[PDB]
C-alpha cells in the first residue's frame, strides 16, 4: 500500500493541512489553482515542456497535501517546484532564469534585482531551501505519471480526429489545472474522464471495439461508465465554480 | 493545449512557450491562446491581485 | 515543518570515511538498532548555484527504477536535522581495492565470474534504457559473499532508441578519462551502450595488469595512448570517422597498427580472455561486441568454467 | 549438463529478467443530461474547436 500514499480519500483531502489552519475549502481549491496557473506561465516564459509543467504542478498538489498554504505560499512554492520539475523531466533551467521570470510573473512593477544585491542572493537562498523542501516532503518520490500520456495514446487507438485529440488533451490539462483530481484517481482513470468529457462535449461518438469492449476497457480495467459520468460531473461542478462562472466574456470584435 | 506523443522521450519534448505574445486583448482568439490565457482570461483565475 | 516521508539519517552511526562519489563524501555507517551495514553518500549541496544536483536525481530515479543482482541497491534518502543522504547497501569491497591489494589473488576461474556478473549487470541496464557513463574499477562493488555490484550511479541517464529520425544531443565529456572511449573523445553526442563496454574492456584487461591501461592526462593524451594501443584512428577501419568536426583538428598518428593482444599477452595468456578484450576494445562503437553477445562468448563456457568468488576473498 | 546447453540456458535467464476501432461519428440524437449540460454550459463545441491546439 505504498500506492495509496499519494492518493487520498474525500476525508483526507476534507481534513487538508490547511484545513487545519483553518482555510476553506473552496479557498483551499483556489490557492491550488493559482500555484497551478503561475506554474504553467513562469513555465512557458522559461518554455519548458508541458511535461514539465504537469509534473510541477502534481509535486504542488502533493506538497499541500502535507504542508498548509498557512506557511507555505504558492507563490513561494511554485518557482522551487517548477525549478525541480526541469530537471527531473531533462530540460532544466538556469537558476538565475527561474528567479527571472518568477520575478516578471509577480511583480511586474518592481525592476528586476540586481544579480549582485543582498536581496538578490536571498531570493536565491529562498529557492534552494524550498527545493529541499519541497524533496523531502514528497520522500523524493519524482516520477510522475499523467493523464496526458494515456489521453494520447487512446485517441490514436479508436481513431479520433485531431479536434478530438486536442480537446482531449486540453481537458486533461484542465484537469491538473482546476481539480485534485491527480490526488484521488490515477492517470488512466483521469485519462478516460477527460475523453468522455471530450465526447460529450463534441457529440463525436466512440462505438465499442471489434472483440465487444468499450473505449475505457482498453484504457483501465477498473474503468466504468457509471464511474465516468459521475466524474465528468464532477469535473463540471468545479467548472462552475471558477470566477466568470463560464460565462462568455469575449467582445465578438477585432483587436 | 496542443497535444504530444507521449513515446517522445522527456528532453524530446517541444517548449510550451507560444509562437506569439500573450496579449490583453479579450477576443475569442485571445481568449484561446494559449493554457495561461485561458486559465486567466476565460475562467478569471489569477495568481496576482 | 512536518516531513513524514525522510526519517532522520541518526538511525545509522558512521563508522569510516569509504571515498569521494560524484556529488558527495560516501561513509561506511551501521544501523544503531539492528547493526545492519549500510553506505551514505551525502549530498554535498555546496553548488546552492543549481540547487540539488540532477545529476544526484537522475541516480535517485535510476535506481528506484532498476532492481538486479549485479546493481547496487538503494534503501532510502535520510536527512538531518540541512544536508541529503542516499542510503545503499553496503558491500565489502571495491574492485579497484581489491586489484591494489598485493595480497588478493584471482584465479583465471575467478576472473570470468567477475566479467560474467559485470556484463550480466551492463546488459541489464542497457535493455531498460539506462547508460552508466562512468564505468571504472572504482565504481564495481563486491559483497562479502562474492557478488559484483554496479555502483555510483550519479553519472548514469536514460537514453533513446531514437527514431530513425532527430538524433539525441547526450552530454559529451562523460565517463572518467582513463576510461572514456575514442567516440566521446571525437566529440559524439549521439552515442549508447556501447561507451559502458569499452569500460568493461579497459576493466577486463585491469584484472590481469592490476593498473589502467591507458592513463591518459587530457582529453588528446587519452586519444592518443587509445590509438598507440588499439591502432590509428582511419576511415578504414571506423566508418565515417570523418565526419566527426575534430577528427582533422585534433591530428591523429597514422602509422599507429594494432597491439591490443600484443601488448596485453604477457599478462592475460589466456587466448578467449584476449579476444574478448579485444572485441570490447574496437574504436568503432558500432563495430564494437555488446553484452549478449560477449556473455555467450567462449571465454565464459570454456575450461576453467567460471567459479563463485567467496573462496580468494576471505583472504 | 553439455556447455552449449548450459549456456543457452543462461542466454534466456538473461532474457526472461526483461484495427479495433471504427472510425468516430457525430450523435445528433438521442441526447442524454450529461451531454445537454455540458453543451450549455461551455457552450457549441463546434464553435471553439478550432481554437483549441494548433491548425
Ligand atoms: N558500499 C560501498 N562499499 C565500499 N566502497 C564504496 C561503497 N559505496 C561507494 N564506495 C566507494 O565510493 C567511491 C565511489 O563513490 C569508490 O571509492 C567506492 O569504492
Ligand atoms: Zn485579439
Ligand atoms: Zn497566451
Amino acid at each position: 500500500n505504498n500506492n495509496k500514499r499519494w492518493y487520498f480519500t474525500r476525508e483526507q483531502l476534507e481534513n487538508s493541512p490547511s484545513r487545519r489552519f483553518g482555510v476553506d475549502p473552496d479557498k483551499e481549491l483556489s490557492y491550488r489553482q493559482q500555484a497551478a496557473n503561475l506554474l504553467q506561465d513562469m513555465g512557458q516564459r522559461l518554455n519548458v515542456s508541458q511535461l514539465t509543467i504537469n509534473t510541477a504542478i502534481v509535486y504542488m498538489h502533493r506538497f499541500y497535501m502535507i504542508q498548509s498554504f498557512t506557511q507555505f505560499p504558492g507563490n513561494s512554492v511554485a518557482p522551487a517546484a517548477l525549478f525541480l520539475a526541469a530537471k527531473v523531466e531533462e530540460q532544466p533551467k538556469k537558476l538565475e532564469h527561474v528567479i527571472k521570470v518568477a520575478h516578471t510573473c509577480l511583480h511586474p512593477q518592481e525592476s528586476l534585482p540586481d544579480t549582485r544585491s543582498e536581496a538578490y542572493l536571498q531570493q536565491v537562498q529562498d529557492l534552494v531551501i524550498l527545493e529541499s523542501i519541497i524533496l523531502q516532503t514528497l520522500g523524493f518520490e519524482l516520477t510522475i505519471d499523467h493523464p496526458h500520456t494515456h489521453v494520447v495514446k487512446c485517441t490514436q487507438l479508436v481513431r479520433a480526429s485531431k479536434d478530438l485529440a486536442q480537446t482531449s488533451y486540453f481537458m486533461a490539462t484542465n484537469s491538473l489545472h482546476l481539480t485534485t483530481f491527480s490526488l484521488q484517481y490515477t492517470p488512466p482513470v483521469v485519462a478516460c474522464v477527460c475523453i468522455h468529457l471530450a465526447c460529450k462535449w463534441s457529440n463525436w461518438e466512440i462505438p465499442v471495439s471489434t472483440d465487444g469492449k468499450h473505449w475505457w476497457e482498453y484504457v483501465d480495467a477498473t474503468v466504468t461508465l457509471e464511474l465516468l459520468d459521475e466524474l465528468t460531473h464532477e469535473f463540471l461542478q468545479i467548472l462552475e465554480k471558477t470566477p466568470n462562472r463560464l460565462k462568455r466574456i469575449w467582445n465578438w470584435r477585432a483587436c | 493545449m496542443e497535444p504530444v506523443d507521449p513515446r517522445l522521450e522527456p528532453w524530446k519534448h517541444p517548449g510550451s512557450q507560444p509562437k506569439t505574445a500573450c496579449t490583453n486583448c479579450y477576443c475569442k482568439k485571445c481568449c484561446f491562446h494559449c493554457q495561461v490565457c485561458f486559465i486567466t482570461k476565460a475562467l478569471g483565475i489569477s495568481y496576482g491581485r | 515543518v512536518e516531513c513524514p516521508f525522510c526519517d532522520e539519517v541518526s538511525k545509522y552511526e558512521k563508522l569510516a570515511k569509504i571515498g569521494q562519489g560524484t556529488f558527495g563524501e560516501v561513509f561506511k555507517a551501521r544501523h544503531r538498532k539492528t547493526g545492519q551495514k549500510v553506505a551514505l553518500k551525502k549530498v554535498l549541496m555546496e553548488n546552492e548555484k543549481e540547487g540539488f544536483p540532477i545529476t544526484a536525481l537522475r541516480e535517485i530515479k535510476i535506481l528506484q527504477l532498476l532492481k538486479h543482482e549485479n546493481v547496487v541497491n538503494l534503501i532510502e534518502i535520510c536527512r538531518t536535522k540541512g544536508s541529503i543522504y542516499l542510503v545503499f547497501d553496503f558491500c565489502e569491497h571495491d574492485l579497484a581495492g581489491l586489484l591494489s591489494n598485493v595480497l588478493v589473488k584471482f584465479t583465471l576461474s575467478e576472473i570470468k565470474r567477475v566479467m560474467q556478473m559485470l556484463l550480466n549487470g551492463l546488459y541489464y541496464i542497457h535493455r531498460n534504457k539506462i547508460l552508466h557513463r562512468d564505468m571504472k574499477a572504482a565504481n564495481v562493488l563486491i559483497t562479502r559473499d562474492g557478488v559484483l555490484k554496479l555502483a555510483d550511479f550519479g553519472l548514469a541517464r536514460a537514453f533513446s532508441l531514437a527514431k530513425n529520425s532527430q538524433p539525441n544531443r547526450y552530454t559529451n565529456r562523460v565517463v572518467t578519462l582513463w576510461y572514456r572511449p575514442p567516440e566521446l573523445l571525437l566529440g559524439e553526442r549521439d552515442y549508447g551502450p556501447p561507451i559502458d563496454l569499452w569500460g568493461a574492456g579497459c576493466i577486463m584487461a585491469e584484472m590481469w595488469t592490476r593498473s589502467p591501461i591507458m592513463q591518459g592526462n587530457t582529453e588528446q593524451h587519452q586519444l592518443a595512448l587509445i590509438s598507440q594501443l588499439c591502432g590509428s584512428i582511419t576511415p578504414e577501419v571506423w566508418p565515417n570517422v570523418d565526419n566527426y568536426e575534430l577528427y582533422e583538428k585534433l591530428e591523429l598518428v597514422k602509422g599507429q597498427k594494432r597491439k591490443v593482444k600484443d601488448r596485453l599477452k604477457a599478462y592475460v595468456r589466456d587466448p578467449y580472455a584476449l579476444d574478448l578484450i579485444d572485441k570490447l576494445l574496437v574504436l568503432d562503437p558500432a563495430q564494437r561486441i555488446d553484452s549478449d553477445d560477449a556473455l555467450n562468448h567462449d571465454f565464459f563456457w570454456s575450461d576453467p568454467m567460471p567459479s563463485d568468488l567467496k573462496g580468494m576473498l576471505s583472504t | 549438463e553439455d556447455r552449449n546447453v548450459l549456456r543457452m540456458k543462461e542466454r534466456e535467464r538473461r532474457n526472461q529478467e526483461i484495427p479495433l476501432f471504427a472510425e468516430p461519428y457525430k450523435v445528433t440524437s438521442k441526447e442524454d443530461k450529461l451531454s445537454s449540460r455540458i453543451q450549455s454550459m461551455l457552450g457549441n463545441y463546434d464553435e471553439m474547436k478550432d481554437f483549441i491546439g494548433d491548425r
